[PDB]
C-alpha cells in the first residue's frame, strides 16, 4: 500500500512535502557550505608523505610578520618617495615613470590603511569586554551557584549597546576580507582611479619642484 | 548462541534432520514426532511411533531452482532469513549462513540482480505463481549432481587453497601528508589553529532541559541570555580563524621550500624592502602584491643603475625587452603590463 | 513495530537535523549532543569532542523529546565530491537504551543521506564495544575501497577498529520490515505451490504387511521426486566452519573485548621497528591466527594454544620483562587461561 522507495526531491517545493521525502520532520535552512574554505582539491594523497618535516614553531614564526596589527611606523613607509633630484637618458626616463606609479600605489594604500586602523581600534575594545564577560560565566560553573550577578547583567547590556551603535559605521563588507583573483577583475588598481592618482601625484611632484 | 534459529533433533537417533529430506509420523497419538528417511528407511520406531498401520508424511528439502539457474528454494529462504537477523547489508554472515562455498561478491550479485536491480518490483518473478518453466526446464536430478560437483570441486580447492596473506597495519589515514607536520590538505583544517583554547570557555557549558522561554514573561530568562550570550563570542572566533585560512591559502604561504629559496637568491637591499613591504598583503591579490613589489625592485635596480644583477643586466650593451616602451602611455594609462 | 516506531507515530519522540548555524533551538540540541557524547566517550579529552560537535562543517541527526530533551545523536561529515561521508560519533543515554533506539536512527541517517546527496559509502572507526551493533547494522570490518579515495581524508583513531558500509541504491531503509515481509511471503507461497508434504502417504507398501526392512528412499515415487540422493544426505550435515566455531568465536570476542588485549590488536609496523621481523621468526598477531582459522588450516586446538603461546613468547622477547610490554603479555596469558579453564574440554591442556 505505502510507497517502497524514495522519491527525489525537486526545485521549489512545498516545505511539508520536503519532510515527506526526508522523513526527518525537519532540517537546516542554510547549508552554512559558502564558509567552507573550498571543497578539497580532489587528489591522489596515497603519494608516500615526506620523511622530514618542519616545527609549527618554524612555520608560526614564519607567518608571523604577514598578520601584525599596523601601525603608525609603517604608515610612514609608504607616504615617502624618496630622492627625487640626483638621478636626474633613457633610464633617467624609465625612473621618472616608475616613481609615479608607485606613488599612486602608496597613496591608494594609505587610503584603505586608515579605516583598516579605525576597525582595530574598535575589535582591540570589544575583545576586552567579550573576555570579561565570558570569563563572568566560569566562576557561576566552578561555584556550582541562584540569581545571576548584577555584574552579568549590565556587562551583556554594554556589549550589546556598544555593537548595535558603534559597528554601524563599520557595516562595509570589505572591512574584514581579502579580494580574491577567481572573483575576477578585483584588483584594486583600476586604471580608472590609477589614472586620477597619476596625475595628483604628477602635480605634487611640480609644487615639490617649484618650491625647491 | 546468538543464532535465533531453531534446531531440529530427530526423535529416535538424535540426528540433526533440519537440513535434509525428513519423514513425519502424522497419527495424532505421535507429537512433533520426526523420523529422518535412514530411521525412515531402517524402521527404528520409539514411543508410539507405529510404522505399520499409521499414516506419514514426507518433508522434501524443496531442492530446484525457482530464479536463479545456480539457487534453490533453500538457498534463497536462508538468504532471505539471513537478512531478517543478520541485518540487510551485512554480507559475509549472509553468505556464511547461505552455504555452498558463495563469497560474499557472488551473493551480494546475486541479490542485487534478483530483487534490486531488476526488470521486477517487490512481486518477484515475472507474472505469478503460474510460471512454471524453469522447475520443468532441468531435472532436479542433474541440478544437483551439478550442486554436489561444484561442492566438491570448491572443496577440493579450498584445501588446496594457498594460505591468506597475514594482514598488514591497518592503512592509517595519517592526514599529516602536507609537508608541516600537523596539516590536513584532506581537510584544510590545521591541529593547533589560531584560538585553539577558545573552546575552554564552552567544554562544561550544560543547558537545563525543556527550557529556553520564560512561562510568565515570554522573554528569555537570565540565565539563558547569559548562556547565549557567551557561545556568540565562539562563532566570532571560528569566523575568525576561517578568514585567517583563507588568507594563507593564496599567496601560497604553504610551500616554504620555494620561498626561502627566492628570498635566498635576492639580495640584502631586495630582501630589506621586501620584508618592509611584507604586512600589507593581507589587503591585496597575488598579483597586485606581485605587481607591487616588481614595481620596487625595478624602481631600486633603476636607481642604482643611474648571475649578473639587474644593475649590470640595466648597463649591458643590449638593452632588455621591456625597457623600450614608457610604462605609462601619454594619456596617463598606464600599460596593462606595469610589472 | 518496535517500541521506537509506534512512540515516534504517536508522537512522543521526534527527529531533528541540526548544524550550528547561530539560531536558539539549534543550540540547545548541539549542547545536550556534545553532554551525551561526553559522557559516553570519558577516554578522549572534553575539550576535542566540544570543538568537533560544534563545527561548521559537520551535520547531526538526534532525536529530542516533547519537552525538548535530547536522547542520543549521531555526527557525520559528508565528503560530497569522494561519494563516501565519514561517522565520527554514536551514542544514546544508557538510561533510555533499553527502548532499542539506535537501528530506528541509524535507518533515519541512511534514508536522509540517500534522499538528500548522492553519497555511497559510509567509513567509521568504531568503539571496542559497539561492533556487534555496527555489524548488525550492515557494516563489514572488510575494506572494500580504493588507497586513494579515503587515504588523507578521515583521521585516525588510536584504539580503533575501521569498517565500511556500501549503502545498496533505491531501497526506503525506513520501511524494510514489510518489504522484506512481504518478499519472505511471496517466496514461501512460491514454494508451497509444490511441496509434496501436504500429502500424507499411506505406510510403505513393504510395511503394509507388518514386516519392517530396510527401504531405499529413492524407490518411492514421492521421494524419487524429490531428487534424494545420498550424496547430498551426507553433505547436509557439514558445517561450513569447523564444528567449534561458535565457541572460538565466543572465545575471540572475549578477548578482543578485553581491555588486556589492546597490544596485539594489529601487527608491527615494518618500518617502524627494523628488529621485531629479524629476532622474530614467527612474526603472530590476532589478524593473522584469526585469518589461518579461517583457512581451515588450524585442524587441532592445540595449533590454536600453541599460537597463543607463540604470540606471548614474541612480546616477552621482543620486550623486555621489566617492561609493561612482558607483564602485560603475561596478565593476557592469565586471562586466557582462566578463559580455557571455564571451559571442561581444554581445561586438560595447560601445562605443569
Amino acid at each position: 500500500p505505502t510507497v517502497y522507495e524514495i522519491r527525489p526531491v525537486l526545485p521549489g517545493m512545498s516545505e511539508e512535502e520536503i519532510k515527506e521525502i526526508y522523513s526527518v520532520a525537519s532540517y537546516p535552512k542554510s547549508d552554512l557550505a559558502h564558509l567552507t574554505c573550498g571543497e578539497p582539491p580532489d587528489r591522489d594523497f596515497s603519494n608516500s608523505k615526506p620523511t622530514n618535516q618542519i616545527n609549527f614553531s618554524t612555520f608560526s614564526s614564519y607567518i608571523e610578520p604577514y598578520f601584525r596589527p599596523f601601525t603608525e611606523e609603517d604608515l610612514a613607509f609608504l607616504r615617502e618617495r624618496g630622492d627625487r633630484v640626483t638621478p636626474f637618458r633613457v633610464l633617467q626616463a624609465r625612473l621618472r615613470e616608475q616613481i609615479l606609479l608607485n606613488g599612486a600605489r602608496k597613496a591608494r594604500l594609505t587610503e584603505l590603511v586608515k579605516e583598516r586602523m579605525a576597525y582595530q581600534e574598535y575589535q582591540t575594545i570589544l575583545e576586552d569586554l567579550d573576555a570579561q564577560v565570558n570569563a563572568a560565566y566560569l566562576k557561576r560553573t566552578r561555584t556550582m551557584g541562584p540569581g545571576i550577578g548584577d555584574l552579568a547583567r549590565t556587562l551583556m547590556d554594554r556589549r550589546r549597546r556598544w555593537i548595535e551603535q558603534i559597528g554601524a559605521v563599520f557595516d562595509d563588507e570589505g572591512i574584514t576580507k581579502c579580494p580574491r583573483v577567481e572573483d575576477g577583475d578585483t584588483s584594486i588598481f583600476g586604471r580608472e582611479i590609477m589614472a586620477e592618482l597619476i596625475k595628483r601625484e604628477k602635480e605634487a611632484w611640480d609644487e615639490e619642484v617649484e618650491e625647491e | 548462541s546468538g543464532e535465533g534459529g531453531v534446531k531440529y533433533i530427530c526423535d529416535v537417533c538424535s540426528v540433526d534432520i533440519t537440513s535434509t529430506v525428513r519423514i513425519r509420523c502424522a497419527d495424532p497419538a505421535c507429537h512433533d514426532y520426526d523420523l529422518c528417511v535412514p530411521c525412515f528407511a531402517n524402521g527404528s520406531s520409539s514411543n508410539a511411533h507405529k510404522p505399520a498401520t499409521h499414516s506419514f508424511r514426507v518433508i522434501e528439502q524443496n531442492s530446484f531452482p525457482i530464479f536463479d539457474p545456480d539457487w534453490g528454494a533453500d538457498e534463497e529462504l536462508l538468504l532471505l532469513e539471513g537478512a531478517e537477523i543478520y541485518g540487510l547489508g551485512s554480507w559475509a554472515d549472509i553468505a556464511d549462513h547461505i552455504g555452498g562455498y558463495r563469497t560474499k561478491d557472488e551473493v551480494r550479485d546475486h541479490y542485487l540482480k534478483v530483487y534490486i536491480e531488476s526488470p521486477n518490483f517487490p512481486l518477484p518473478e515475472r507474472c505469478s505463481p503460474y510460471d512454471l518453466e524453469l522447475p520443468n526446464s532441468i531435472s532436479r536430478e542433474e541440478f544437483q549432481a551439478r550442486k554436489k560437483r561444484r561442492i566438491e570441486e570448491r572443496r577440493e580447492a579450498a584445501k588446496n587453497a594457498p594460505p591468506p596473506q597475514p594482514k598488514t597495519k591497518p592503512t592509517a589515514s595519517i592526514p599529516a601528508c602536507h609537508e608541516i607536520q600537523g596539516y590536513m590538505p584532506g581537510r584544510l583544517e590545521f591541529e593547533t589553529e589560531y584560538c585553539n583554547e577558545a573552546e575552554e570557555a564552552v567544554q562544561l557549558m550544560s543547558f537545563d532541559p525543556g527550557d529556553g522561554i520564560n512561562p510568565r514573561t515570554g522573554e528569555l530568562e537570565p540565565e539563558m541570555e547569559l548562556k547565549l550570550t557567551v557561545m556568540e563570542i565562539y562563532n566570532n572566533r571560528l569566523t575568525q580563524r576561517v578568514e585567517r585560512k583563507k588568507v594563507i591559502f593564496e599567496h601560497n604561504l604553504l610551500e616554504y621550500r620555494e620561498n626561502t629559496k627566492a628570498e635566498k637568491k635576492r639580495s640584502r637591499e631586495e630582501r630589506e624592502l621586501l620584508n618592509k613591504a611584507k604586512p600589507f598583503a593581507r589587503m591585496m591579490n597575488r598579483h597586485d602584491f606581485e605587481q607591487f613589489c616588481q614595481g620596487l625592485i625595478d624602481e631600486l635596480n633603476l636607481r642604482q643603475a643611474i648571475p649578473p644583477s639587474g644593475a649590470a643586466l640595466l648597463v649591458a650593451p643590449e638593452l632588455p625587452a621591456r625597457y623600450k616602451e614608457p610604462i605609462i602611455d601619454a594619456n596617463g594609462f598606464p600599460r596593462p603590463d606595469a610589472n | 513495530e518496535k517500541p521506537a516506531v509506534i512512540e515516534e507515530r504517536n508522537g512522543e519522540i521526534e527527529f531533528r537535523v541540526v548544524n550550528n548555524d547561530g539560531e536558539r533551538e539549534s543550540l540547545i540540541i548541539l549542547t545536550g549532543l556534545k553532554c551525551i557524547f561526553q559522557k559516553q566517550l570519558p577516554k578522549m579529552p572534553k575539550d576535542y569532542i566540544a570543538r568537533l560537535v560544534y563545527d561548521r562543517t559537520h551535520l547531526s541527526i538526534a532525536i529530542v523529546k516533547k519537552p525538548l530533551e535530547v536522547v542520543g545523536g549521531i555526527t557525520y561529515r559528508p565528503f560530497k565530491n569522494r561519494k563516501f561521508a565519514e561517522i565520527v560519533f554514536c551514542a544514546i543515554s544508557s538510561d533510555q537504551q533499553v527502548k532499542g533506539y539506535g537501528a530506528h536512527l541509524m535507518s533515519h541517517l541512511k534514508d536522509y543521506v540517500k534522499a538528500t546527496t548522492n553519497i555511497e559509502h559510509f567509513l567509521t572507526y568504531a568503539d571496542n564495544y559497539a561492533i556487534g551493533y555496527f555489524k548488525k547494522q550492515g557494516f563489514t570490518k572488510e575494506i572494500t575501497l580504493d588507497k586513494s579515495v579515503w587515504m588523507g581524508y578521515i583521521k585516525d583513531y588510536e584504539g580503533g577498529t575501521i569498517m565500511q558500509c556500501t549503502m545498496i541504491p533505491r531501497i526506503r531503509y525506513l520501511e524494510q520490515g514489510r518489504m522484506l515481509l512481504k518478499q519472505k511471503e511471496c517466496v514461501q507461497a512460491k514454494i508451497r505451490a509444490f511441496s509434496k508434504s501436504h500429502i500424507v502417504h499411506p505406510p510403505p507398501k513393504q510395511w503394509r504387511n507388518g514386516n519392517v526392512t530396510p527401504i531405499d528412499p529413492l524407490s518411492i515415487d514421492a521421494i524419487r521426486e524429490s531428487g534424494w540422493s545420498p550424496d547430498m544426505d551426507e553433505l547436509a550435515r557439514q558445517p561450513r566452519h569447523g564444528p567449534n566455531y561458535n565457541q572460538l568465536l565466543h572465545l575471540l570476542n572475549d578477548m578482543q573485548n578485553h581491555a588486556s588485549s589492546w597490544p596485539f590488536l594489529v601487527p608491527v609496523n615494518k618500518d617502524e621497528v627494523v628488529d621485531y621481523y629479524d629476532i622474530i621468526k614467527e612474526p603472530m598477531d590476532l589478524s593473522t591466527m584469526e585469518s589461518k582459522l579461517e583457512a581451515d588450516q588450524y585442524q587441532t586446538p592445540e595449533d590454536f594454544i600453541r599460537d597463543a603461546k607463540l604470540i606471548f613468547d614474541n612480546c616477552r622477547k621482543y620486550n623486555n620483562e621489566n617492561t609493561p610490554y612482558a607483564k602485560s603479555a603475561n596478565k593476557l596469558e592469565k586471562f586466557m587461561w582462566q578463559q580455557i579453564r571455564q571451559i571442561p574440554e581444554w581445561s586438560h591442556l595447560e601445562p605443569s
